[PDB]
RNA sequence: GCGGAUUUAGCUCAGUUGGGAGAGCGCCAGACUGAAGAUCUGGAGGUCCUGUGUUCGAUCCACAGAAUUCGCACCA
């Protein structure tokens, strides 16, 4: 109950499953949500229906905090993405910006077995 | 009406539509007498509640076979209606072919029973799968 | 000996407006699948420790008894 009126929305696309965060201007998150808080198991979490309802219930439980404008912060690829973001675009915030923060490295880093 | 003309046919076995029309309109009057209500109107509706909207199919995508939720065509519903009305009035107990009829009629209006049974298992395998939703097709 | 807790359908347990006996698992069947599995649905399954009393009616109150568990007490 801090009525943060307005903030960010991160959202954490991947092949695993996408998972939205808002938070405010500072980055403290008030709320989050994922496919698996949906109720998903971990197959079908990935779909990008599971980031639509990811997304909007991360949206309504930041209604309640009283939040009505938000700055989308995507990352990562993956299913789900775009449909997170539409679907923040819609809800009863307004999508004032989008980004592409998705982080994308430089050198010195050994990847995981599945990338070697 | 051209509905009413379609269900006399899957109930002529062997080419009697004579005794067939018999029957139907037999139990179009002892519906009447059991239920107030136009035979008619009572006889529509027992059809439009025996009707699937999404069908689900098996498809091979790339690994093994998923299961993809599917409209119906208009086409199909008009037929499965008319059989599963035919097939659950064989399977009443009651030896007046007329009154099983007419019987059918009302409980399929009602709404309770096997028929019924595979409208439910239908439906709970879809939306089970809404996983799967984004492929309407 | 004494006190506390516990004593519901096979198992594990919920159930105090006293007036519905119920859930999970299990068992059987159905649906599904080539089928088996898993999941979903359905059914069966209860001297609800025992007796008596209290009320119009008690699993759900009182009293008495029994069993389980625990602390304590006893132990040339």
């Amino acid at each position: 109950r801090k009525q943060v009126s307005d903030g960010v929305a991160h959202i954490h696309a991947s092949f695993n499953n996408t998972i939205v965060t808002i938070t405010d201007r500072q980055g403290n998150a008030l709320g989050w949500a994922t496919a698996g808080g949906s109720g998903f198991r971990g197959s079908r979490k990935s779909t990008p229906f599971a980031a639509q309802v990811a997304a909007e219930r991360c949206a309504d439980a930041v209604k309640e905090y009283g939040i009505k404008n938000l700055e989308v912060m995507v990352k990562g690829p993956g299913p789900g993405r775009e449909s997170t973001i539409r679907a923040l675009n819609a809800a009863g915030f307004r999508i004032t910006n989008i980004t592409d923060v998705t982080p994308i490295p430089h050198n010195g880093c050994r990847p995981p077995k599945k990338r070697r | 009406s051209e509905l009413l003309a379609k269900f006399v046919n899957i109930l002529m076995v062997d080419g009697k539509k004579s005794t067939a029309e018999s029957i139907v309109y037999s139990a179009l009057e002892t519906l009447a007498q059991r239920s107030g209500k136009s035979e008619l109107e009572a006889f529509e509706v027992a059809l439009e509640n025996v009707r699937p909207t999404v069908e689900v199919k098996s498809r091979r995508v790339g690994g093994s076979t998923y299961q993809v939720p599917v409209e119906v065509r208009p086409v199909r519903r008009n037929a499965l209606a008319m059989r599963w009305i035919v097939e659950a009035a064989r399977k009443r107990g009651d030896k007046s072919m007329a009154l099983r009829l007419a019987n059918e009629l009302s409980d399929a209006a009602e709404n309770k029973g096997t028929a019924v049974k595979k409208r439910e298992d239908v439906h709970r395998m879809a939306e089970a799968n809404k996983a799967f939703a984004h492929y309407r097709w």
